[PDB]
């Protein structure tokens, strides 16, 4: 499960919102108003999805594998950018692996949902065609499927 | 187990209600939900309709694709953009045979003819798809393509947000029950929920509601029960909310007995699809035996399913179940031999596929890479153990549990239209209520692309429904007030009885969410074909499960919660309990074993195509508290032969 | 899971040491330990010897008999004080046959000839024994007598306190390691422990040490993993402490592969002995079949064991397992039919046996009566489900795992005396170190009376040993200081690394006791023939278990503790891990399946009397970190025939 | 697991020791110095042996069946005396059962460990006889067992 490093967490107090609290799909990350530092409120409900880890601007969050089956010592640390993500995998025995994968080919926030699509019409609303079809499918005509005689 | 740092308690009467009026309400901002928001925004303009998306977490990473995915499992390729083109008829046949003969082909062919357009949009939006030197999408197996999908959900979330608008997206709001038309017991009128960030009760009034909550996980005890109780293969975030609210409203369920048992890397539950299909990895028992071959004979009895290619998923599971029953584990995924054989002695080639192997996990289930790191397992040197996980209830993957939904006018046969008051694509038997993704049953193998696509289909149909029928349901304020009281009841119960004990979590008058969940998991694990009995059950066990679930349902009325987080956990439990009951009743009704490998009814061990080649559909009547079942014979809709 | 309210931390150097010098040190104040304290006090006067009893909890209720017991399972009756007289030869035969041919008959015959006197004393001291109108002890089965034993432990505790004196009983002191004679590498010199009520380190210097810590539970994942993880059938208070410290000292273990799987009322694990033997209750599968009948033929292959009366317990379990694998659960104890049959229409008779039925539970496992109450199960109306629990390691009950100990000079054959440097009754291979109750292996079926009796036997032998050999062990102060540092290391590690995380229980540099325990349970459950695999295992699984246990053992060096309670929990975990390793290594060594029903070696599925009718004994050498195994052929010591 | 009723618990007034904390075989019962009331510190390690329940002079301790398998509503309440013990079993459905069993036939603290036994001797130390034997066994002589021919 995820855990927060006290030395690196600043409670996002210099930001408009708390990143980890905002991103967690299972509502596990929250702030200890006392320390003004985050913590995983229910680790046994952590999916180890690493969303909080990737979005913490201070890189204060890491993941310690579930105790049920994880010997101590292993770690996967991501450094997510805008077009790619870097990963460092550290083995219990000290071995270190480094990888880098692409994550997006376009700028963030650049999607134009219906770019190139014609306006919807009442007539079109009655057909089987979805927005952009049939051309977004790659065919000039709507794909046909043979019904059993 | 949950131990809150401090209390966050509220009484229903002191919580403010926020009323939101909209035309189309989409519950769940995951892949199917984002697809619905995206498509609805396009057509809504025709009537100046308002579209609202409500999500319990944050759309940017919510749902099954939170970690990203390493492939898009459904891409037909009708023009040759990938390494392998396919036809729609071949796809429909593939899905029906994998389902052991039972699938709503009108629904499957429908999303399949639309899915490629969705994939193409995904790439246009920035999703990096693996490509060959010639520029073709890299195939994993016959129907999937590899992707650099770490940001798969964020990209789809951006598209949905740009389409519907941020002011129409409500996050950190948990929907727990639907609202029905005060003047029509079979029409939806909205839904109710509560914030998990502040004291606020939500009342959504809508003309059409689309259930996109994902499936249900944690109904069954997992293979790890401590911290790793959270390591479920499927999305732990999906707790059968759609199933619960829809069935309570009277929407009919279908194939709810058809769970999905995934065979994955042991403990971490990393994916095997790429390893089997792309890396050509072999699975062997503890004695180096390739059971897909040594257990081939056992599949001959299934006709023609046992001779299908590829072998139906449940039958693949059946072969490994036989090995487990014989006690031949550990079962290994020989990644070391797969990489060596693929590289062919070329060290540079080895390094490349080695990086691809790790990306397969780091882009989708990091825990598996973390497991390897903690256990000093180098995939190029030693194999990894694999095992089937506990059951999951969902309709988007290899399981088809979900609501009985209407198909398109041009494909749905009259045989399948009988139970729908209104014939709109993906609408349930409850007027104005649609179901998509995991929530729509009888049309599996949708996965990411297919779920987003089904959401698009339902969304357009919802706009068409509103403009054509001009629905105008009225919510019942008396019911809303009763639901508001129930919503926060757990908090009020905690405050009322906590003084009976010096320990908050050891009380004779209430159970906390984690306590009720442990109980649910034990019941299902032991009586409903869970891991405890190697997925076997019978009439007696199922009947006992209903008796124990009855005790638990009664005790849900005595649930307690100490903060908003736990209040959500309380309702997530309620949702799972009813989902579990529906699953048990469906397994009890079907007197055959059609999906050995998923579950076995030891009292009816054979597959029965003479009397059970039908969809099992049920309806729960809340007013009478009665369940009714009926068989709908399968009919082949699309042209194909074995 | 453990969440301390507040910290209670101490550094080794801040903790005061209390040195206690004694002649005979008894570790564990349960039934065997109290028997040793009682008898030792009697003979000790011959040399003015000091007898010391150390207990981690409170002797009044500590151990397996905390709730009391409903019967005394071992009473031969050589005169006719009960409803049925028996002979010693028949008893020895009974035990060897129940062990499927392997039992140290010199040890069994020895406690058997002494046990009746112990029982007679128990009655003299106030224990109410069920009596017939004629004044005879009421028999349960052939070897047991019914008792009103709610206060069974308190009564025995009083006898021990009166015998040795309260000033010689140390309570709330957890012993974690033995001390050896720095004059002699194979001789004991005392032991070390710590208080769980205050910061105090204990150094016990002694001439003779008697291990009476009870067996080991919670090594395997239970059938309930939430709060009910605490509902272990056997004493949750016994965690293999004697096994750990004795094996580390170099004392040889025997039959450690022989675990016990109890078939009991499901979930609550209430007793079945009275129901089967006294109430004549039948156990039937879900279809009403009495499987001891339908599965009788399957025991034919186990001649002559399978044709023995009573049928060996493991074979009874085997019949149950066959039913479970065939999917014929639930298995029911038909208490309703038993009560009706016994009462014969006599309402007053029914009321009487009904009270007896509830006393059987209220005098020993209240949870079962509570379970009935919570589930509305009235035994006179409906049956109760039964099931086998997870494995437990002990030597006083139906399991015979424990230390290889010397027998009496008049019964022990030369074949069994070879490994003992000194021939003293119940002494281990380590000079001055004795083992009793659960800690003494190869002589099971001792139960309460027999365990107390074995303690008496070892105590007299210890006094004889001291007066005859006149030992004068010297403890190594260097080792003692090392052990003191180790004792509180977990607390110091917690203080040193807790700042790495905002959560005390999610840290990368340490594991808490409950976390290490969940891990141990998962490993044993999945690879060491736990419930997960219906008690099946093989060479590969066992080898993988050793690999995982190795990782865990290394991680024990990074254990953390937040208070004294958790520090005890930390060491209880350490004790369990080593006990688990020994168990796995023993199961790996014996290449046969002699006790189907307790465990199955799928790679060696048959019982092998040609090559394995021997005791498997092992020794762990701490210095070299090596395990050595030896086979000691069984020889029939007492006269009897099948 | 056991739980303490705050209304009845007095943290053990002025007595010399805390009964529940003193008796628990698994070291679960402890005192909250702040409230001056007891509580079970680790319920999932509770064997439900009822020792604490029986020894609480205020009857402030009860047991709530493990949540894993126990529907709410059941209870077993003991009232332990000196020569017998009474039990009241209340079912979830309202059914109430009452029993009473003997627990001791002699006064508490009246045991004389070696009553009537002869004094031990160095000679007797070398035999197989335990304290009180062979008399306490009830046989005409020390029990003999036939050795395998
Ligand atoms: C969990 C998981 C899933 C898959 C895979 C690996 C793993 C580890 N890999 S492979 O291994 O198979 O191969 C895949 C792969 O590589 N390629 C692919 O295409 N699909 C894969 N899936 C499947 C897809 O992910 C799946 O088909 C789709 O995501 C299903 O879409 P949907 O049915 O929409 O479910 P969702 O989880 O995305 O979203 C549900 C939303 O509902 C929210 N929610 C739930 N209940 C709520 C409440 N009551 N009120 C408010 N909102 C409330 C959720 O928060 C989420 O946002
Ligand atoms: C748990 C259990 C056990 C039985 C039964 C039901 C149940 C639910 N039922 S039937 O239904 O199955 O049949 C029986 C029955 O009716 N009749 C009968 O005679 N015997 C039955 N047993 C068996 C007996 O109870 C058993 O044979 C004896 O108690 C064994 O005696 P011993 O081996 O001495 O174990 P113990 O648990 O009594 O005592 C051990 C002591 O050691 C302490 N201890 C442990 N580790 C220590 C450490 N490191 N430092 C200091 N002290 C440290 C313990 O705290 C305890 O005081
Ligand atoms: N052995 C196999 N043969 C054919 N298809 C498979 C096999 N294993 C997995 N698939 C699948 O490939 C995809 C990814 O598999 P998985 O990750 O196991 O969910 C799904 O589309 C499955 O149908
Ligand atoms: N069917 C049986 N036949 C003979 N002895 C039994 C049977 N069932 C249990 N016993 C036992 O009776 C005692 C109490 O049973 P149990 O509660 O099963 O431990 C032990 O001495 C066992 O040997
Ligand atoms: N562990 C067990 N599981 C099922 N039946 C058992 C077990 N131990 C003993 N029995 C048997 O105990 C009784 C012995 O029967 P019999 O030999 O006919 O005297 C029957 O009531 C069986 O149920
Ligand atoms: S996102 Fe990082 S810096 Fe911000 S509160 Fe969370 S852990 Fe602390
Ligand atoms: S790893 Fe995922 S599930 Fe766990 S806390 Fe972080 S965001 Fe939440
Ligand atoms: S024995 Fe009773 S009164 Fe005393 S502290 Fe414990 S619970 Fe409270
Ligand atoms: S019931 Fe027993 S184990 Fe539980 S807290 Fe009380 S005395 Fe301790
Ligand atoms: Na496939």
């Amino acid at each position: 499960p995820s855990f927060v490093n006290p030395e690196k967490c600043d409670g996002c107090k210099a930001l408009e919102r708390t990143a980890c609290e905002y991103i967690c799909p299972n509502d596990l990350m929250t702030l200890d108003k006392e320390k003004m530092k985050a913590y995983n409120r229910e680790p046994d409900m952590c999916w180890e999805c690493y969303s909080c880890v990737k979005m913490c601007p201070q890189g204060a969050i890491d993941v310690r594998g579930y105790v049920d089956y994880s010997p101590l010592g292993g770690a996967c640390v991501p450094m997510r950018g805008t077009s790619d993500i870097m990963w460092t995998v550290k083995y219990r025995n000290g071995k270190v692996l480094r990888f880098k994968f692409a994550i997006r080919t376009t700028p963030w926030g650049s999607i134009q949902p219906f770019e190139g699509f014609p306006e919807p019409t009442e007539e079109a609303l009655k057909s089987e065609l979805l927005a952009g079809e049939p051309e977004i499918i790659g065919t000039s005509e709507f794909p046909q499927v043979k019904k059993k005689a | 187990v949950y131990y809150p740092k401090k209390y966050e308690l509220y009484k229903a009467d002191e919580v403010p209600t926020e009323v939101v009026e909209t035309d189309i309400l989409i519950i769940g901002g995951g892949f199917s939900g984002c697809g619905a928001a995206y498509e609805a925004a396009y057509w809504a303009k025709l009537g100046g309709l308002k579209v609202t998306l409500v999500e319990k977490a944050a759309v940017e990473r919510s749902g099954a694709v939170a970690q990203g995915l390493s492939a898009i499992n459904t891409y037909i390729d009708l023009t040759g953009r990938s390494e392998r083109q396919n036809t729609l008829e071949d796809y429909v046949r593939y899905v029906t045979l994998d389902m052991m003969g039972l699938a709503r082909e009108d629904l499957v062919a429908d999303y399949a003819r639309h899915v490629d357009g969705t994939v193409h949009l995904f790439e246009k939006w920035g999703l990096p798809i693996w490509k060959t030197p010639d520029g073709k999408y890299v195939r994993e197996g016959q129907w999937q393509i590899m992707i650099h999908g770490e940001s798969y959900k964020p990209i789809i979330a951006e598209a949905a947000k740009m389409a519907v608008g941020e002011e129409n997206i409500y996050e950190r709001v948990f929907i727990f029950e639907l609202l029905k038309d005060k003047n029509d017991p079979n029409a939806v009128a909205g839904a109710v929920g509560f914030s998990v960030r502040e004291p606020k009760f939500y009342v959504f009034k809508a003309k059409a509601v689309i259930l996109a909550t994902g499936g249900a996980t944690l109904l069954f005890r997992p293979r790890s029960t401590g911290e790793a109780a959270g390591r479920t293969w499927y999305a732990i975030f999906d707790t059968g909310s759609g199933y619960y609210m829809g069935l309570k409203a009277g929407a009919m369920l279908t194939q709810f007995e058809h769970r999905f048992i995934p065979f994955r890397f042991k403990d971490g539950y990393g994916p095997v699809g790429a390893w089997f299909l792309f890396f050509k990895c072999k699975a062997k028992n503890a004695y180096g035996e390739e059971y897909i071959k040594t257990r081939a004979a056992e599949l001959e009895k299934y006709k023609p399913y046992g001779a299908a290619q590829p072998i139906p998923t449940p039958l693949r599971n059946h072969q490994v179940m036989l090995e487990i029953m014989d006690g031949n584990q550990p079962i290994y995924m020989h990644t070391e031999e797969a990489l060596a054989e693929l590289a062919g002695g070329d060290k540079k080639k080895l390094k490349h596929i080695y990086e691809e192997a790790f990306e397969d996990f780091l882009d989708m289930t990091v825990s598996q890479a973390l497991l390897w790191a903690c256990q000093n397992i180098d995939p190029q040197e030693q194999p990894s153990e694999a095992a089937p996980a506990e059951p999951y209830i969902m309709g988007s993957h290899s399981g088809e549990a979900g609501f009985w939904v209407c198909g398109p006018e041009d494909l749905m046969p009259e045989e399948y239209a009988k139970l729908f008051p209104l014939k709109y694509n993906r609408m349930t038997t409850v007027k104005g209520l649609f179901a998509i993704g995991d929530c729509a049953g009888a049309n599996p193998h949708k996965f990411s692309s297919g779920s987003f696509t089904e959401g698009r289909i339902a969304a357009k149909a919802a706009v068409r429904f509103i403009l054509e029928q001009k629905p105008n349901p009225e919510i019942d304020d008396a019911v809303v007030e009763e639901l508001k009281k129930k919503a926060y009841a757990p908090m009020e119960r905690f405050m009322q009885y906590k003084d009976l004990s010096t320990a908050d979590d050891v009380n004779p008058e209430y159970i906390l969410p984690w306590q009720g969940l442990v109980r649910l998991q034990k019941i299902m694990d032991e009586y409903a074909a869970g891991i405890a009995t190697i997925y076997k059950t019978n009439e007696k066990m199922l009947q006992r499960a209903l008796e124990l679930l009855a005790f638990l349902k009664e005790d849900l009325e005595k649930l307690a919660a100490r903060d908003l987080h736990e209040l959500m956990r309380a309702w997530e439990l309620v949702h799972r309990v009813w989902t579990a009951e529906a699953h048990v009743r469906h397994m009890l009704f079907r007197k055959e074993t059609r999906w050995p490998g998923y579950y076995y009814r030891t009292d009816y061990p054979e597959l029965n195509d003479e009397e059970w080649k039908c969809f099992v559909c049920s309806k729960y009547d809340a007013e009478k508290d009665e369940w009714t079942f009926e068989k709908v014979p399968y009919v082949q809709v699309i042209e194909w032969s074995f």
